[PDB]
């Protein structure tokens, strides 16, 4: 709790780096208390937005999710993405999106996590409840990975939620007017079209 | 009939969410 | 005059055809009340629960029952509902699951949309005997409010302010002197569609019209509410007192309220005319 | 459409049995 509040309150970022190292010690050589899990998760979601600390932060989150608290942590990060008290906390929502996606379908996927993407994508949709360019950029990057890699694995329900997410992204582009987000959303559509051409797309082509 | 299929898609959606919930609740 | 016999026989003729004309059924539902024995059938047909073709009703009701039992069993499996859970809340959870808007646990407090659906579901329980039919009628009705009338319902308060003056201007002047016009219970009247305001034995006469494309019937129902209670409303003298009275109106005069609201809606929006 | 429904029904059946097992283990 004290190290997490340090990471939230510190002005210095080297303090955050050694904080991630100490939390890695707690996660690896000890047990993260299950009651410290939400504050740990919030701290990592905040830290994963610092450019110099993403690699340590992702390694720490991956080590935590390699413990027994992994499914609990994925559920907590989906809870953060869905809770209304965190709609405006864009860095935290972006971090939760990054973490859940990277753990379940990233190149650094944890194959110990038994969760199908279907279980967490509704939380991705709710993370976009308040429009935010960076949160939606992380959403679309993570979903780009999920689609370009697991297109065959993605069944119809996962594609339902993915198309709902792409619909909310296309809504936001009527108001955010951000060219980087617009570019990757329309590239994502173009990849979904290519999957339709290769017949590896299992979603509702009507939608 | 397609409404039945859609209902089963949503039943899957909540079942997958509940399986994540239960794994997070059970690995404690 | 045996006009009830004429209405019932005309509806039975409309229901005799192997293909039910939903447009004729809507026009009839506008112009007349539905007999209680055919109300659930006609509401199912106009809400799209049953398709126009009468032959398809057996298989489509099998589909509706299968969907209902599947969603209900799923809610039982994730322990969202139980046998103790009230039927209206069961319908609310089924609707949330089918719309993908189910919370993480039932202990999550209801959203305003959830309370609106719950109120309409409670009112539907008293109107429709069968649980599957009641659920489908409820879901399609609330979906009409969110789809067929997403733009029409917000205009309804202004239409109330208009027709209220057009039938007794001094009454709306009495309300505006209290500056209580924006504090009237429009969420009850027009989001919950008078669910919980009128007894269901006469709220069903309103909802015949709401199913058949008319949400202005709600405006005229509210107008006739305040016209019926002119003696009380003109004695009301505070915005909060008016708001609380309008949410708990005496239920004895409600049959006449809805009858004269239908009369008023036939007078101001005209009598429906069968197409040539 | 019936086959789609039956396949999704079986998928939910597997998940239902998983849910009942996981709840039983709680």
């Amino acid at each position: 709790q004290m190290i997490c509040l340090l990471c939230v309150r510190t002005a210095s970022s080297v303090d955050i780096e050694v904080s991630l190292q100490v939390l890695d010690a707690v996660v690896c050589y000890n047990c993260l208390p299950a009651e410290s899990l939400p504050l740990f998760i919030v701290t990592l979601c905040r830290t994963i937005n610092v450019k110099e600390l993403c690699e340590p932060c992702w390694k720490l989150m991956r080590n935590l999710l390699g413990t027994h608290l992994g499914h609990s942590a994925i559920y907590n990060m989906c809870h953060l993405m869905e809770d209304r008290a965190y709609m405006e906390d864009a860095p935290l929502l972006r971090g939760a999106v990054f973490f859940v996606g990277m753990a379940l379908w990233g190149a650094h996927r944890l194959y110990s996590l038994r969760n199908s993407p279907t279980s967490v994508l509704p939380s991705f949709y709710q993370a976009m409840a308040c429009p935010n360019e960076v949160v939606s950029y992380e959403i679309v990057l993570s979903i780009t990975r999920l689609i370009k890699k697991y297109r065959k694995e993605l069944q119809v329900v996962a594609w339902d939620i993915l198309l709902n997410i792409i619909e909310r992204l296309l809504q936001q582009l009527q108001t955010l007017d951000s060219p980087e987000l617009r570019t990757i959303v329309h590239d994502l559509l173009t990849t979904v079209e290519e999957l339709c051409d290769q017949n590896e797309f299992h979603g509702s082509q009507e939608r | 009939a397609e409404s039945r299929y859609e209902a089963q898609k949503r039943i899957t959606q909540v079942f997958e969410l509940e399986i994540l919930d239960l794994y997070g609740r059970l690995e404690k | 005059g045996f006009r009830g016999v004429e209405e019932k026989k005309s509806l039975e003729i409309l229901l005799k055809d192997d293909r039910l004309d939903t447009e004729k059924l809507c026009t009839f539902s506008q112009r007349f009340p539905l007999p209680s024995m055919y109300r659930a059938l006609v509401w199912k047909v106009l809400l799209g629960i049953l398709p126009p073709h009468h032959e398809s009703h057996a298989k489509v009701m099998m589909y509706r029952k299968e969907q209902y039992l599947d969603v209900l069993h799923a809610l039982k499996v994730v322990r969202f509902v139980s046998d103790a859970t009230p039927q209206a809340e069961v319908y609310l959870r089924m609707y949330q699951l089918e719309s993908g808007k189910l919370p993480r646990s039932p202990s999550f407090p209801l959203e305003p949309d959830d309370e609106v659906f719950l109120a309409i579901a409670k009112a539907m329980e008293e109107m429709v005997e069968d649980s599957v039919d009641c659920y489908w009628i409820t879901r399609r009705f609330v979906n009409q409010l969110n789809t067929k009338y997403r733009d029409s319902l917000p205009q309804l308060p202004k239409a109330f302010e208009q027709y209220l003056n057009l039938e007794d201007g001094r009454l709306l002047t009495h309300l505006r002197m209290c500056s209580a016009a924006p504090k009237l219970p429009y969420d009850l009247w027009f989001k919950r569609c008078f669910a919980g305001c009128l007894p269901e034995s006469s709220l069903q006469r309103v909802w015949d019209k709401v199913v058949s494309g008319s949400c202005k019937i709600l405006v005229f129902v509210a107008v006739e509410i305040l016209l019926t209670f002119k003696i009380k409303v003109m004695a009301l003298n505070s915005a909060e007192k008016i708001t609380k009275f309008l949410e708990n109106i005496p239920q004895d005069s409600s049959d006449a309220i809805v009858s004269k609201a239908i009369d008023l809606w036939h007078k101001h929006c005209g009598t429906p005319v069968h197409s040539s």
